[PDB]
């Protein structure tokens, strides 16, 4: 795998693909 | 945190994996 | 607004949309 | 859960907010 | 709901989620 | 207009709703 | 180019792609 | 409509342009 | 068709829509 | 990580994710 | 191919890397 | 190349078509 530059909803997509059935939590600052 | 890091620098899938439930 | 099927990555994109800075959890196992 | 509420069934944007932190 | 920062196709996604069966019109300047 | 506003500043879902048919 | 099924958000993303600055309407009721 | 043309059936990018303003 | 400004995964989406069954190759610099 | 169904544009978005700068081919005919 | 491996069937992110250049 | 051109300037669908298999 390569390093990622992911902003906005692209990060959530990436989390989705990485975590699958486990799901994930999305926790921005502030 | 990860949301900022991925966007303002880079992050790995492995770092992302830490946020799975 | 509307009610629709939101599945998979579209579901988490909608969560991103709705929640944004609040952040969210996506927990398919429930 | 969310998948049942929003994917299998249909949900509103307001129901989606149920899953915000 | 939270305020949105939506560019390009992300705005069209947002319109899609907001409008559902009603659909929507996408009208950029120029 | 809304396309520019959402991108160069911010916009609400409620503002977006105005563009549904 | 090609003919494919374009549904849901993918349909409106394709409209965005094709139309761009012209803008477009997405009117599923027809 | 577009959904019938492009989702239910298949459409080309040129048919999609039918829905541009 | 209109000219495109496509970065990151948006370009891959565009390639996907343009190429259909033919598929495509995605070849960034470096 | 996980195993899931990745189809269509989601498949090529995942390829983008995984491959990035390496680039990739998407060749559905095989 | 990839569609059979990852869409029809399921694949891992590591199998996806099979399709990187 | 095309990846950079589309992102740092603009590109046409027709230019993109050159990258289909
Ligand atoms: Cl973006
Ligand atoms: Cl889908
Ligand atoms: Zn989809
Ligand atoms: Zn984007």
């Amino acid at each position: 795998f390569v390093n990622q530059h992911l902003c906005g909803s692209h990060l959530v997509e990436a989390l989705y693909l990485v975590c699958g059935e486990r799901g994930f939590f999305y926790t921005p600052k502030t | 945190g990860i949301v900022e890091q991925c966007c303002t620098s880079i992050c790995s899938l492995y770092q992302l994996e830490n946020y799975c439930n």
